[PDB]
């Protein structure tokens, strides 16, 4: 919030240190009101909800057994049980190596099968076991972490340290009318040039309002206008 | 170097008291304070004139180039 | 509140110690089965120990893969250079007395894959030289000093050491204060 | 060689990071004086103390005053030195205020100053930055031929 | 996996043999541990990564002071969280920063 | 009055400064150079042969500076002040004894002068050595001059103490969004290299050397160093801890992913990547090239068929990587004072003279070949006319390097500048503080304040106030008042001692049990393991307190990294502490009474085990009391005197603990610029610029430091009568009100002396 | 340890011992002796040294007449004056309370356990005769011993 | 200060033997840092408050701070009562040694004395460890100036 | 590489543009130490 922040704003860099997306909610409650949205915007969850992962061989077949625990998915308020975990695994392991038919034996012990110049099956299954507890099953793949804050009131806003503003605005349980990020180039790509100049002016005014820097807002307005 | 003729603050002559102060310290030794008071250096400016003087001219004269 | 003498001995006995890192001492409660040693090889002037242990054939051998990959792999070779370290004495107690025999060149044996080496060289087939270069040059140039593994004879060595400690006896004179500087 | 009179703009410091140039040179009779007629060689602003917090400088003033009145050089050693209470005892036993504040008279009005003035000896170093070596003024003259600039 | 040979203690790898048998074949040594209806499984636990509460604010754990902020005509604030940094030269003194607790207005009194 | 241990143990500080002065780093370094390093250089470059004429050789027998065998007295040197006046170099001749063969089988010695040695002031070879102020007056030298600098062409140059990161030690550094790299800048006697060691991706660990083309997988190198079970690799670098197994296991897979390995296969792999050797000995391009690649990968040169030492070095390298992988904060601070070494003027000059002598030998052998390439009448008599001619290059380069500060070293191949600086003559304290000044290593990315902050580990080693302003804030550092810089001690006498004390050599240890008991590291190298590391450390410290090993050798134990560390290398900053045993100090003022009476100098406090030197690392294992009144029954040492955490210049400040620290730093800056007395011969001096106070006064409030450094003999200032008050309005913003008629009586009266030098130069016409 | 990733028990596949990083130190002390199963930093070290003393007495009595047991000793390489060193050098006295001492000469020292070597050990005589070179196996080492001078 | 030191010690012994309530927003280790830093801040503020309240009419620093010409009540309190807490990088003095700021404190000590809190004022003088910590803070201010 | 080319003349803080075109040394100028003077008008 100082000289580096002013540098980023007036450089119009596409990547900033600590981007924040302030997302006001709709309801006033912690249990099953804000936690649902928080779970709706999270980085990655397979390691969160796996409780183990297997590296299994038999006479002719192999299994990578993951016993997803229901208790974690229940207390941690998320909406995902079997099938969407499976499809996330398919997509991510296809991006990694491949995924043609991922099975679910049932009762949350999802199994991933491996089959085909030798021992490459072993190497690929080792790589799959390593890369498996890093895939995203729930939450937007643009959020480093989401946090619920309180604005000195009974209002429990959540603000996320991510790079996706449109996803947060279109996420259910969030008001897209009042949901602003501090990334100017993100505001420009999502809301337009006028919102971009508003974001520039407000970000600069916030940056020098946190330092006792009494600059007339007309200078900031002129800076935003010349930039946009 | 050599003792200043006068006290910087007062203008009192202290350049005629350096040798008597040294002989008061050496012959029939006195404390520095009572030696200063015996010479009439009552004010603390004139006192520090003599108390803080570094007689560097004696060290300089060791390198006399006209021996 | 008692006394146990220790007697030095074996001033000429060259007693190497073999460290088989490949296999533990005690897998279970009882000590692990001592292996069978055959085709032992050692090189003077470079101190290389090569020890062959035959592999079991009734289980866990992969015979067809073994023949199709490397010609002669019936045994496992453990190679390790004996390292000259001083102050080491292997000992035994015979009559409530510990008899000390100095150790020569403890050896750390690790598995060796000479068959893989031969397969790789037969695939690839189609100046003072100081430092550690001379070491490997000598080691792979001057070699082939065959050894015959004669396992079983302790009692003769034991009596010779006992004969060497019973017939000789000496006292010390050096001051303790001088020893702390002799350290 | 060149003798140098301390003039206006010459820099001084006092062993505590309190440096400054000579702002004015005043006649002795314009200076404030004490009951014995002692006149300060240097007057330093009290405003340099509150924000810089050089309490060591005040302690040095009191210790030096006690030392000059007692005939002994005092010690300001780190984590030690001469205790302030002993210096105050010396000051009181010689007739001065325990805190080194003396009642001075104005040199220009002659009246008592309404506040007691911190009055005593402080070691002052004259720094090598004299205004005589800094005063520069060019009207016209040498130019760099490449750029034809001064 | 992370299994090692009993002979040469090199790392064991799964190799596809004849009839698609997943044996624990050892490279560098003639060692074969086949799987005859035996389930070779590796299980490693993973962290739960539980829920986290609202961030809120721990401003009670900050050093206040007795100063009236310039915006005293809007709010009656006599306190300000502060920290002092000497962003000025060694000849200059130290600079103090303030933040009014009644409005959240920050200012440096230098 | 009886001695009181609390207020009289400070006399150890004057006792220590009596025999170990402030300018003693330079003096000891130069004395050691001219006494032993010259001998070492002459013995290393002892015989230059010629391809032609085998029945002929040149042998350097002995080397001596400023003394011949003709008389017991030394050679007459031009006095340093005469050198200053005459714009020449205060130097002594270098003599060697030459065994050059004659054509008629004649063996003979000689005493040949091969150049001039710029002599440090007040060194062993200096004429001011142990001069009694009367000889000093005769030689026109101030007895209060620090010495420790050189007069080259009339200019006083000081070789500043240099900071650098310690060589031959592992440094682990993390990063955000890049990965973890940890290096070992290994400097041998002839080749310096940084065995950089980086992680690329997938938690895969690689070794990245300058000579190697591409970073080699770590399992490849570990197998190439004889450690080839591939279970002991993971046992060595992970031990029994499950997390490190999972973190490291990925690069076990890539060991077999290419193909399964013997030692020699990985050897050939690593040897394939060697870059070049300027195309000499080309017929080594086989599996034999990896041997030189591995043997010249670090300072652990292997001269046999056993690679366990280098293998374990790489294994601990990897293990530190893996701990940093599992968690950050297992990296080590690069700005830690214990991770830095101080190289001194003697070391600099030793390496510079090594290079100059190598050039001299090469050119002399070129001249020998040119003379002896003629077919006939090759007379041998007086083969040293050329050496009489060619001695000028050693003198010329040796003078030019010191004069300019630029040091062009061909052998080691870096170009460093700013080694030497013109000695400051603004004030006596200016000169003294220019000595004991340390310059830190460049290329530091000054954009950050990393190596600019004060570290707590510099307490009592580097002054906490004497740092510059403007641009070199925190980069230029100064020695604390009571410090010592360790010298190099041979480590083979003490590896034997470690084995005597119970350390088992790494050649007797198995990999599985290595992380079960503490390891013992000698100068960063795992030499073995030991049971009872606490007892081993206690025995070593007792053996050092009784004088059986060098008092500069440091032993300390690390709990997080299971390791007992022993350091014998030079360049480590250390300071003396009183040893506290069983809740009591060991001095107990009978030794203080003896010390004050005249017996028991400072060295005897070391010989009786009452005091010992502690470097920055042993202070981790210590628990120091500042005073006697807080000696609790768990403390290992007692501060001799805590004000020694300030340097010489910061000691000018009265009551610095009552001031804000920036004010103390600013006074450290200003005192060097104060005008005062320069020297007892300042009116004999003819300097380019010299400010002198007419009527200097000693401060009324002094410190122990100013009397320890004799500042009260050449004071720079005056005791102004000061009234703290607002006056006249001309004193706002630091401005001062000066008394006219105090100036009239000589207050603040100074003078400047300026020299102008002209030479009447002869010309070719 | 923790959870272990589950014709001759010595010919089955071997995995390393994996203990959690949380209880790594507690298991490390327990398995320092448990891996063998042969038939505060000052008090803890002294108590462990007393344990080593009692184990030394136990193994020394268990080696009193056995015809293959060996105990490798680490003696200081520069022993006290009395290698061509012949005959009895001194004694290993068993002090009260179970603690041991060793007199290599007129000097009194102490004796420790050494690093726990969890692998098979064997002593062998190397006799390279020009007529016939033979390597003779003598026995197996039951544990190392370190003898340390005390001041 | 003894009241505040005792609370810090009780929190230290709780954090050592067991587990104190981790703050929701910050992880376990820095919860103690924030708690005891706030407690020390409060004790410094109250000591400065009583210092200023008992300060004499016609006190020169008080007049300069009241009129705003030079200084502040924080400067006056640091000179008279207590130089509160030496903060670098927004938190207390970090470890210059292994799990320890200085070898003059015990290892793994999080007590206010060991991590930058200066009980003394500039009038009473700084003990050597407080001197070093204050020097570190002033030096980082100086480097920010550069 | 100390060869000063034509683009080395133009590029740099002490180059051509930033050193001589917009910013340069001026005639009829002075510089000395500054002292206070209350009896001087603020202008
Ligand atoms: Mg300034
Ligand atoms: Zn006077
Ligand atoms: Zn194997
Ligand atoms: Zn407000």
């Amino acid at each position: 919030l100082g000289v580096p922040r002013i540098k980023e704003i007036i450089n119009a860099s596409k990547v900033i240190s600590t981007p924040i997306i302030n997302a006001v909610l709709v309801n006033d409650n912690d249990e099953r009101a804000a936690r649902v949205v928080k779970g709706r915007v999270e980085k990655t969850l397979l390691s969160d909800v796996a409780f183990y992962v297997q590296d299994v061989y038999k006479d002719n077949l192999s299994f990578i057994q993951v016993r997803i625990d229901l208790g974690t998915i229940d207390k941690l308020q998320l909406e995902l049980t079997i099938e969407d975990i499976a499809v996330a695994i398919t997509r991510a392991s296809k991006l990694k190596i491949q995924a043609s038919d991922v099975n679910i034996i049932g009762k949350d012990r999802i199994a991933i099968n491996v089959f085909p110049s030798e021992n490459d099956v072993f190497y690929r299954m080792q790589q799959l076991r390593r890369a498996l507890p890093d895939v995203v099953v729930k939450g937007l793949p643009d959020i480093s972490r989401a946090v619920i804050n309180i604005r000195d009131d009974g209002k429990r806003e959540l603000l996320v340290e991510g790079y996706g503003l449109r996803d947060v605005m279109c996420t259910d349980g969030v008001i897209g009318s009042r949901t602003t990020t501090n990334h100017v180039l993100e505001v420009f790509s999502v809301l337009g040039i006028e919102a971009a100049r508003y974001s520039i002016i407000r970000e600069i005014n916030y940056t020098m309002s946190n330092h006792g820097m009494s600059v007339d807002p007309r200078h900031i307005q002129l800076l935003g206008d010349v930039m946009t | 170097m050599i003792v200043p003729v006068r006290c910087f603050s007062c203008g009192k002559v202290v350049g005629d008291k350096w040798e008597s102060y040294l002989n008061l310290l050496q012959e029939d030794e006195l404390d520095e304070g009572t030696a200063l008071s015996r010479l009439g250096l009552k004010r603390y400016c004139c006192r520090r004139m003599i108390l803080t003087h570094v007689d560097l001219i004696e060290k300089f004269l060791r390198y006399n180039p006209l021996e | 509140i008692e006394e146990f003498p220790l007697k030095i001995s074996g001033e000429e006995e060259s007693l190497h110690v073999f460290q088989y890192a490949n296999r533990p001492r005690l897998v279970g409660r009882k000590p692990a089965e001592h292996p069978f040693i055959s085709a032992a090889r050692y090189k003077p002037k470079s101190h290389l120990w090569e020890i062959d242990i035959p592999l079991d054939e009734q289980a866990f051998y992969n015979k067809d893969k073994a023949e199709s990959e490397w010609n002669g792999v019936n045994v496992q070779t453990l190679k390790g250079v004996g390292v000259e370290n001083n102050g080491q004495y292997a000992a035994f107690v015979k009559d409530m007395q510990v008899y000390l025999v100095p150790i020569e060149r403890v050896a750390q044996l690790k598995p060796f894959f000479k068959y893989i080496d031969d397969a790789n060289v037969t695939r690839k087939q189609e100046n003072r030289l100081t430092g550690s270069l001379l070491a490997h040059k000598v080691a792979d140039e001057e070699a082939n000093i065959e050894l015959t593994w004669a396992e079983g004879t302790f009692e003769q060595f034991k009596d010779t050491i006992v004969k060497e400690a019973e017939d000789k006896t000496l006292v010390a004179l050096e001051k303790q204060e001088d020893y702390i500087d002799n350290l | 060689r060149q003798n140098r009179r301390p003039e206006l703009g010459d820099k001084f410091s006092s062993r505590h990071g309190q440096k400054g140039v000579c702002g004015i040179i005043v006649k002795q009779e314009d200076m404030p004086f004490n009951d014995q007629g002692i006149v300060p060689d240097i007057i330093m602003n009290p405003h340099g103390f509150p924000s810089r917090m050089t309490v060591g400088k005040m302690i040095e003033l009191i210790s030096g005053k006690a030392g000059v009145l007692n005939g002994t050089l005092e010690y300001g050693t780190c984590f030690g030195g001469s205790k302030l209470e002993d210096m105050s005892k010396i000051l009181v036993d010689q007739g001065f205020n325990y805190s080194g504040k003396d009642m001075l008279y104005s040199g220009i009005t002659g009246e008592c100053l309404q506040a007691y003035i911190f009055f005593g000896p402080i070691y002052y170093q004259k720094l090598k930055h004299m205004v005589l070596d800094k005063m520069h003024a060019r009207a016209r003259g040498p130019r760099a031929v490449l750029t034809r600039q001064p | 996996m992370l299994s090692f040979c009993p002979s040469c203690n090199n790392m064991l790898l799964i190799t596809s043999g004849d009839s698609g048998v997943y044996t624990l074949a050892c490279r560098s040594c003639p060692y074969e541990f086949p799987i005859e209806g035996i389930e070779i499984y590796d299980r490693k636990k993973l962290p739960r990564k539980e829920v986290d509460d609202v961030l809120g604010g721990g401003w009670d754990n900050v050093d206040q002071t007795k100063t009236q902020c310039p915006n005293y005509d809007t709010c009656g604030g006599e306190s300000a969280y502060f920290f002092q940094l000497q962003i000025r030269s060694a000849d200059e003194p130290m600079t103090t920063f303030y933040k009014c607790v009644n409005c959240g207005h920050r200012w440096k009194e230098n | 009055d009886e001695i009181n241990t609390a207020q009289d143990k400070w006399h150890l500080l004057p006792a220590f400064l009596k025999v170990k002065g402030l300018v003693k780093q330079h003096l000891d370094s130069f004395n050691y150079f001219v006494d032993t390093d010259l001998k070492k250089i002459i013995k290393a470059n002892q015989l230059i042969l010629s391809d032609v004429d085998p029945e002929f050789y040149l042998k350097y027998v002995d080397i001596r500076v400023g003394k011949k065998s003709s008389s017991s007295t030394k050679d007459y040197l031009t006095p340093p002040h005469e050198c200053r006046l005459r714009d020449m170099t205060y130097s002594a001749p270098i003599y060697v004894d030459i065994e050059y063969t004659r054509g008629r089988n004649i063996i003979m010695h000689k005493d040949v002068e091969i150049g001039r040695m710029p002599i440090m002031l007040r060194s062993n070879k200096c004429i001011l050595y142990d001069a009694d102020e009367s000889k000093m007056a005769k030689l026109n030298e101030c007895p209060l001059d620090p010495g420790g600098y050189f007069i080259v062409n009339g200019t006083e140059k000081v070789i500043l103490v240099q900071e650098q990161l310690s060589k031959n030690r592992i440094i682990v550094e993390a990063d955000e969004k890049k990965g973890i790299v940890q290096a070992s800048v290994t400097s041998s006697t002839h080749e310096r290299k940084s065995k950089t060691y980086v992680i690329t991706k997938n938690g895969k660990i690689y070794l990245k050397h300058n000579s190697i083309a591409e970073e080699i997988p770590i399992a490849i190198v570990l197998k190439a160093c004889g450690i080839l079970s591939d279970l002991e690799i993971m046992q060595l670098v992970c031990g029994n801890d499950s997390s490190y197994q999972d973190i490291f296991a990925v690069n076990l897979e890539e060991s077999s992913k290419l193909d399964i390995y013997t030692q020699q296969q990985a050897l050939e792999y690593i040897g394939a990547k060697v870059k070049t050797m300027r195309r000499q000995k080309l017929t080594i391009l086989q599996e034999g090239i990896e041997a030189i690649a591995t043997t010249v990968i670090a300072h652990l040169t292997v001269e046999a068929l056993d690679f366990r030492e280098k293998a374990l070095y790489i294994a601990m390298m990897t293990r530190r990587v893996v701990m940093a992988m599992y968690n950050p904060k297992m990296i080590d601070d690069r700005d830690y004072v214990g991770n830095k070494r101080l190289e001194l003027a003697g070391q600099l000059i030793s390496l510079l003279f090594e290079d100059l002598f190598k050039k001299f030998n090469n050119d002399f052998k070129l001249s020998i070949d040119k003379v002896l390439k003629k077919p006939n009448r090759a007379m041998e008599y007086d083969a040293l006319l050329s050496i009489n001619v060619h001695s000028n290059n050693i003198t010329s380069g040796l003078n030019r390097a010191i004069s300019t500060g630029n040091w062009s070293l061909k052998r080691f191949k870096m170009e460093r500048a700013g080694v030497t600086h013109v000695l400051s003559r603004l004030s006596y304290i200016s000169a003294l503080g220019m000595m004991t000044r340390i310059s830190s290593q460049f290329e530091k990315s000054r954009k950050v304040s990393g190596p600019r902050a004060l570290q707590p580990s510099q307490f009592g080693m580097l002054c906490t106030a004497d740092t510059p302003e403007g641009e070199a804030c925190g980069l230029v550092k100064n020695l604390a008042l009571m410090t010592h810089i360790t010298t190099d001690d041979e480590e083979e006498p003490i590896k034997k001692l470690c084995y005597v004390l119970g350390v088992e050599d790494i050649t007797l240890i198995d990999s599985a049990s290595l992380h079960l008991n503490y390891g013992v590291y000698l100068n960063g190298t795992l030499i073995g393991s030991i049971r009872f590391p606490t007892k081993f450390v206690t025995q070593f410290r007792h053996l050092r307190r009784t004088g059986k090993v060098s008092e500069f050798i440091s032993i300390y134990s690390n709990s997080h990294q299971m390791a007992v560390h022993i350091a014998t290398d030079g360049g480590r900053i250390c300071r003396p502490l009183i040893i506290v045993s069983d809740g009591q100090s060991r001095v107990k003022d009978i030794h203080l009474r003896k010390l004050l009476d005249g017996e028991l100098d400072f060295d005897d406090f070391l010989k009786l085990g009452l005091v010992e030197y502690l470097d920055v690392n042993e202070e981790n294992d210590s628990y120091i009391a500042l005073y006697e009144k807080d000696i609790v029954p768990s403390m290992t040492h007692l501060e001799i005197e805590p004000f020694t955490i300030l340097g010489a210049v910061a000691g000018l400040i009265p009551y610095p603990h009552h001031n804000q620290s920036p004010r103390n730093t600013y006074q450290c800056a200003m005192g060097k610029q104060a005008i005062g007395a320069i020297a007892y011969n300042q009116f004999k001096r003819i300097d380019t610029l010299l400010y002198l106070m007419t009527y200097p006064q000693q401060p009324m409030v002094k410190t122990k430091t100013i009397e320890l450094i004799d500042y009260d003999k050449l004071p720079a200032g005056q005791n102004a009568t000061v009234a703290v008050m607002s006056y006249s309005g001309y004193d706002i913003e630091d401005a001062l009100v000066l008394n006219k008629s105090s100036i009239d009586r000589g207050f603040g009266r100074c003078e400047t002396r300026r020299k102008t030098t002209t030479v009447l130069k002869r010309y070719a016409n | 340890x923790x959870x272990x990733x589950x014709r001759i028990e010595q010919l089955f596949p071997v995995r390393p011992v994996r203990v959690r990083h949380e209880d790594v130190e507690t298991v490390k002390r327990e398995i320092q002796e448990a891996l063998s199963e042969k038939p505060k930093e000052a008090a803890a070290e002294l108590e462990l040294l007393n344990a080593d003393h009692q184990h030394i007495l136990r193994k020394l009595k268990k080696m009193n007449n056995k015809p293959e047991r060996f105990m490798v000793f680490q003696l200081p390489t520069r022993l006290p004056a009395f290698r061509e060193l012949a005959g009895k050098v001194g004694s290993i006295r068993v002090h009260k309370s179970g603690k041991l001492s060793v007199k290599i000469g007129n000097v009194v020292m102490d004796i420790g356990k050494g690093a726990e070597t969890t692998f098979l050990q064997d002593v062998i005589a190397l006799s390279i005769a020009d007529d016939a070179s033979s390597a003779e196996l003598l026995g197996r080492v039951d544990g190392k011993i370190v003898v340390t001078p005390q001041i | 200060v003894e009241i505040a030191y005792h609370k810090c010690d009780e929190l230290i012994t709780l954090f050592n033997k067991g587990e104190l309530e981790t703050q929701p927003g910050c992880n376990e280790e820095q919860t103690l840092e924030a708690k005891i830093g706030g407690l020390l801040s409060k004790v410094r503020e109250e000591v400065g408050d009583v210092c200023i309240n008992e300060l004499d009419n016609w006190n020169a620093p008080l007049i300069m701070a009241t009129c705003g010409s030079k200084g502040s009540t924080l400067n006056v309190s640091q000179m008279v009562a207590v130089v509160g807490q030496q903060i670098i990088s927004g938190n207390r003095v970090p470890d210059g040694f292994q799990d320890r700021s200085l070898p003059h404190f015990p290892k793994n000590s999080k007590t206010p004395q060991s991590k930058g809190f200066v009980r003394n004022s500039f009038f009473s003088g700084l003990s050597p460890p407080e001197f070093l910590f204050h020097a570190i803070s002033g030096r980082e201010g100086l480097v920010d100036t550069a | 590489k100390p060869i000063r080319g034509f683009c080395q003349r133009l590029k740099g803080k002490q180059g051509r543009f930033r050193g001589n075109l917009s910013g340069k040394r001026v005639d009829f100028s002075g510089r000395t130490v500054i002292s206070p003077d209350p009896n001087l008008s603020i202008d």
